């Protein structure tokens, strides 16, 4: 009260100080449940992979990520990701998603990183220098190497250029390194762009053949169809809580409801556009959301030059919500309910006054109106003055203000 | 050929429940009392976006195509309805001029008494699809009294449209126009009458 | 209740607070409105079983003790007829149980003392006398009242049963006070739609432009919402600061028929009611007072040869109090505002002088008693 | 910057300016009342219920005060009551005789 | 009538359409006024000749 009207003294009075409101007791976030999981494991799991030469764009669409799931884990032989921390992948969106795709030996996996030099990098498949994806590869020496070697399994390293960001060139076709025209055969002056893994079982561990996905992106004008992974809380009534639905966002007091909602419905809207029910996604009932309970909290107080007693009026809020005592104005604190109505003191409302009085405590009452007068009327008595009292009654009434006149332009620009 | 439209052809603008009240909105809607194309397929541009209705239950109306080219120098809207499932696709389909019954692909999915009544717009990569169904007293002309179109799907398909065409007792076609509307919402959260603000000063 | 944009409130200073200062002047004034129309009476008089009031029937104005709550038959009428986003309503001081107790006091007083409660204390008065004072007020003889008794109390019994018809019929009448409860529920609506408009930023919900944006454009484009939002309460406290000052005219004024009309019987023309003014009855209504005021209205004209004065004896006699008038045969005295022919006699009249002097005097025998 | 300030004071006067025309509105309305009081209370008698303060007026005295007017308003306040029976007339020769 | 200004000041929202309503409430309190001033006389009397 007494920062309130910047004061250290505080006369006879209700006061408002400041609002009262109910605080979030916990978070609730309801996403569509999670469901329709990228398919990354089952590119993971795949019974055979391209050629890096010839690598493949598996697309990936209409469906949540998570690299989280992913970088926790162990399970791959090599693990990377790049642009953004692991944990950020988790917030990207994306028209579509990519397992760019392909065998490799072991030894140039470590060539696939943003703008990055190496055989598979500048001549089979190029990062951006500021590529945003990851890198993940495992050995398959149990099933891509073969005696007398696998031939199947081929890079490019001769070119008239190398590859800019994603560039992709599957040509077999020979290289002319001379005056020789090469007529389609090879020969002198007239070799071949590729060179073949021939992968063994008996090879050391980095010329060993690998299974590899590069998860690859692409937003475009056309919506995200792949973002990441929704997260999920469970759900309670009747406390104050932050909330989600989807992406509406609020702070109230979720309860159980009656309103009709059609199928298609999401949230209910009052003629004030307020929004105050909601279809819970994740279990189909209606829940109406009412608002965290406030309300500006008065201070009623005798003259401080006579006592530091004082009560707290919390307006419009119940007291099962915040001496204490429930009035129509909200709940009233600090003062002694008595049954004795008086004149009104200090007033709160809905025919409750309080006062300060006796030992002196705060005392709050239905005020009184009067004294109670039966009239003695018959339909023949009268009754006559036989005296009187000259009165003399003071009445004051305001006439005039303080004239004031104010230069704008010194008050404006000094 | 054309026949008017009267209370026709109204849909939920928002997903949302209202109660006992008048929400007033602006969107593309069906102007009322408007003069709707009547057919007994040709091929008809989409301008902002479709009304279509029909008196149908033998499944001869078999859908529609939406595009630009509506042929295979790129990506086309198709949606069928076999008599047991609605399949829709985008592919760059080369399907006939004038089909008739026997009696690269970047998007797909799976879903007369009667008049069967549906509306069309396509907004910035998603495709918005709404219908109702009702029993009706009269021949042929649509009915004056009001009901309420309901949202299926939001599409989220990213191409564009400018033309459509149907795919083989009558159907009627309708064009939407930026509008305002009054909307009144019943005890049990459902449209059930509305003023289109630009008709007369009475509406207005 | 986000804390990135409080702290850019914070830096507008005051506005807030005489805001908040403003509305609590507004909400105080309500109270004080009430407290001086109503509480006009120290004491609450109130009605004996020996209902005998001369014939009226003032049982559709008084309380019954059986309704909800202490309203009478037409309050509960004029109670029928009328009908949070940091926003509050505040209850009035006064319940409406307990403007129906001071409405009862001023009617018990005005039916069983007439006048003499606004003066000092109550003192009693037989309903059938008050009238008759009443009547002698407006310059009637007190006869006529006591001559036509029954007839008044039955046009008077008529005449409140008709205010039942009128309220149970039409809601026309009470247009001021359902005007004055719409317009504080549109301007409560505006004040709320308000916050869905964007003052040019990016958008209204100050979650999204904190969720989209650098913290500094985020606080260029926050500071449009406040001081779009700032506006709109500066706005909407201009209005009520003038509709507060408009119903306090209107308070004044019914604070003055109070006095007048209820507690007097005020001879100002046209102030209660039309015709010539007896005494009125104070009703509650939602947010307002209802005066049933009952008047003297004059009917069934004559036409009749008149005279300023007479001759007699070469002096000229003048009414003492009525007006000289003539069947067409002979002459007689009446009072002003009611027919009742009295013949001119040497104490009916006075003299002044002889008929030399005024314009139009006439000649007939003043009898002398 | 300064265009920052001075929308802000400027706004800050154009709010002050407001508020003092409608307190200047209800000061004239309370010197119509107070002027009225003169005419009709002090240069006269009042026969307005409540109008020359409570009781039956018969005159009353201005008195200035800083800003306002203070009236010390007489008037005659009945008292000490007796009850009487009473009769609206007085039967004489079979005639009706009123006060 | 600009187009281009006018799609900006629908962003304020009800501040454009209140004023016109407030200033209404002025025009019609006129008429008002001078209803309760002359409309005092049930009749059009006139004098005789
Ligand atoms: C997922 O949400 C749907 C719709 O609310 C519900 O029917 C289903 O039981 C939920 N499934 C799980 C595994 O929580
Ligand atoms: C405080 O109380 C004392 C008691 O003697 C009194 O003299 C004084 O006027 C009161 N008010 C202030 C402002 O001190
Ligand atoms: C306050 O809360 C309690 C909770 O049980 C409820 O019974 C009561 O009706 C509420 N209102 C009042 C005025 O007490
Ligand atoms: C006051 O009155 C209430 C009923 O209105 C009663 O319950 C309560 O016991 C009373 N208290 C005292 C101290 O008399
Ligand atoms: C006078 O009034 C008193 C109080 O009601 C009553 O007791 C008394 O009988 C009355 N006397 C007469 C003569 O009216
Ligand atoms: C009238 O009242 C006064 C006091 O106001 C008293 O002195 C006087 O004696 C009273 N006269 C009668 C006749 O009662
Ligand atoms: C347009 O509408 C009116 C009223 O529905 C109708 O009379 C008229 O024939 C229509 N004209 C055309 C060209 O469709
Ligand atoms: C609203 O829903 C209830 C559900 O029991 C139904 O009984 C009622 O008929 C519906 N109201 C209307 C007007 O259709
Ligand atoms: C009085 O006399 C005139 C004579 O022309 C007549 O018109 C009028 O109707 C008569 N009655 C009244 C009530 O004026
Ligand atoms: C006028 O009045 C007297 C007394 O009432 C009566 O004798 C006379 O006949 C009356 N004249 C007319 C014309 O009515
Ligand atoms: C009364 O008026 C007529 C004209 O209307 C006039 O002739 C007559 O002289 C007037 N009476 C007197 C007393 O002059
Ligand atoms: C009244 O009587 C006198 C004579 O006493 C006469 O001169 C005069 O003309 C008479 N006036 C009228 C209006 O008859």
């Amino acid at each position: 009260t007494k920062c309130t009207l910047k004061s250290f003294t505080v006369e006879k009075g209700i006061y408002q100080t400041s609002n009262f409101r109910v605080q979030p007791t916990e978070s609730i976030v309801r996403f569509p449940n999670i469901t329709n999981l990228c398919p990354f494991g089952e590119v993971f799991n795949a019974t055979r992979f391209a050629s890096v030469y010839a690598w493949n764009r598996k697309r990936i669409s209409n469906c949540v990520a998570d690299y989280s799931v992913l970088y926790n884990s162990a399970s791959f032989s090599t693990f990377k990701c790049y642009g953004v921390s692991p944990t950020k992948l988790n917030d990207l969106c994306f028209t579509n998603v990519y397992a760019d795709s392909f065998v490799i030996r072991g030894d140039e996996v470590r060539q696939i990183a943003p703008g990055q030099t190496g055989n598979i990098a500048d001549y089979n498949y190029k990062l951006p220098d500021d590529f945003t994806g990851c890198v993940i590869a495992w050995n398959s020496n149990n099933l891509d190497s073969k005696v007398g070697g696998n031939y199947n399994y081929l890079y490019r390293l001769f070119r008239k250029s190398n590859l800019k960001p994603f560039e992709r060139d599957i040509s077999t076709e020979i290289y002319q390194a001379g005056s020789t025209p090469c007529n389609g055969v090879k020969g002198f002056n007239c070799y071949f762009p590729l060179q073949s893994y021939g992968f063994q079982p008996t090879y050391g561990v980095g010329y060993q053949p690998y299974r590899v996905v590069v998860l690859s992106f692409e937003l475009l004008h056309a919506p995200a169809t792949v973002c990441g992974p929704k997260k999920s809380t469970n759900l309670v009534k009747n406390k104050c809580v932050n909330f989600n639905f989807n992406g509406l966002t609020g702070t109230g007091v979720l309860t159980e409801s009656n309103k009709k909602f059609l199928p298609f419905q999401q949230f209910g809207r009052d003629i004030a556009d307020t929004t105050d029910a909601v279809r819970d996604p994740q279990t189909l009932e209606i829940l109406d959301i009412t608002p965290c309970s406030f309300g500006g909290v008065s201070v009623i107080t005798p003259g401080t030059n006579t006592s530091n007693q004082v009560a707290v009026l919390y307006q419009g809020v119940n007291c099962t919500e915040v001496n204490v005592f429930q009035t129509r104005a909200g709940c009233l604190i600090g003062a002694e309910h008595v049954n004795n109505s008086y004149e009104c003191d200090i007033p709160i409302g809905a025919g409750i006054c309080a006062s300060y009085q006796t030992s002196q405590s705060i005392i709050a009452y239905t005020m009184s109106l009067g004294v109670e007068n039966s009239v003695a009327y018959s339909n023949n008595s009268i009754a006559i003055p036989t005296n009187f009292t000259i009165s003399v009654t003071t009445e004051i009434l305001p006439v005039s203000m303080t004239k004031t006149s104010v230069d704008c332009t010194m008050y404006i620009c000094g | 050929a054309y026949t008017n439209s009267f209370t026709r052809g109204v849909y939920y603008p928002d997903k949302v429940f209202r109660s006992s009240v008048l929400h007033s909105t602006q969107d593309l809607f069906l102007p009322f009392f408007s003069n709707v194309t009547w057919f007994h397929n040709p091929v008809l541009p989409f301008n902002d976006g479709v009304y279509f209705a029909s008196t149908e239950k033998s499944n001869i109306i078999r859908g529609w195509i939406f595009g630009t080219t509506l042929d295979s120098k790129t990506q086309s809207l198709l949606i069928v309805n076999n008599a047991t499932n609605v399949v829709i696709k985008v592919c760059e389909f080369q399907f006939c001029n004038d089909p008739f019954l026997g009696v690269n692909c970047t998007f797909e999915y799976v879903s007369f008494k009667n008049l069967r009544e549906f509306v069309f717009k396509n907004i910035d990569g998603y495709f918005k699809i709404y219908s109702k169904h009702t029993p009706i007293n009269l021949v042929r002309g649509l009915p004056q009294g009001f009901s309420a179109l309901e949202p299926l799907v939001d599409l989220p398909i990213g191409i564009n449209i400018t033309r459509f065409q149907t795919l083989l007792a009558a159907y009627y076609v309708g064009y939407l126009q930026p509008r305002t509307f009054l909307l009144k919402y019943n005890e049990n959260g459902t449209i059930t009458d509305a003023v289109d603000c630009a008709l007369d000063p009475l509406s207005e | 209740d986000s804390t990135e944009c409080s702290n850019l409130l914070l830096q507008y200073g005051s506005f807030c607070t005489q805001l908040n200062r403003a509305l609590t002047g507004i909400a105080v004034e309500q109270d004080k409105n009430t407290q001086e129309v109503f509480a006009q009476v120290k004491q609450i008089y109130k009605t004996p079983p020996i209902k005998d009031f001369g014939g009226f029937n003032f049982s559709q104005i008084l309380p019954d003790p059986s309704k909800p709550s202490k309203r009478s038959f037409i309050e509960d009428l004029l109670f029928n007829k009328v009908t949070f986003n940091g926003l509050t309503v505040l209850p009035p001081l006064l319940t409406d149980e307990m403007i129906a107790q001071y409405t009862s006091a001023l009617l018990a007083g005005t039916i069983t003392s007439g006048w003499t409660f606004g003066a000092g204390a109550a003192l009693q008065i037989p309903f059938a006398m008050q009238m008759a004072y009443r009547f002698n007020g407006i310059g009637v003889t007190q006869n006529v009242l006591y001559e036509n008794q029954k007839l008044i109390a039955n046009q008077f019994n008529s005449a409140i049963g008709k205010i039942q018809d009128s309220l149970s019929s039409t809601a026309s009448a009470l247009g001021k006070l359902q005007d004055v409860v719409n317009q504080n529920a549109q301007a409560l609506n505006t004040l709320v739609k308000q916050l869905s408009s964007n003052f040019g930023a990016i958008s209204s919900v100050l979650n999204d432009i904190l969720s989209r944006l650098d913290k500094v454009e985020a606080e260029v484009q926050i500071d449009r919402l406040i001081t779009g939002r700032l506006q709109s309460l500066q706005t909407y406290v201009t209005q009520q600061l003038i509709r507060a000052a408009e119903i306090r005219a209107s308070a004044n004024l019914a604070a003055t028929k109070m006095s007048e009309c209820v507690l007097g019987q005020s001879k100002r023309v046209d102030f209660c009611g039309k015709g010539y003014h007896l005494m009125s009855f104070p009703q509650s209504a939602p947010h307002g007072v209802v005066f049933l005021h009952v008047t003297y209205v004059p009917a069934q004209e004559k036409n009749f040869t008149t005279a300023p004065a007479i001759c007699h004896d070469g002096k000229a006699h003048f009414p003492r109090e009525g007006v000289f008038v003539s069947n067409g045969t002979h002459w007689f005295v009446t009072q002003r505002n009611f027919y009742e022919p009295q013949i001119i006699t040497t104490d009916n009249t006075f003299v002044s002088g002889n008929c030399d002097v005024v314009i139009g005097i006439v000649n007939n025998t003043v009898y002398d008693p």
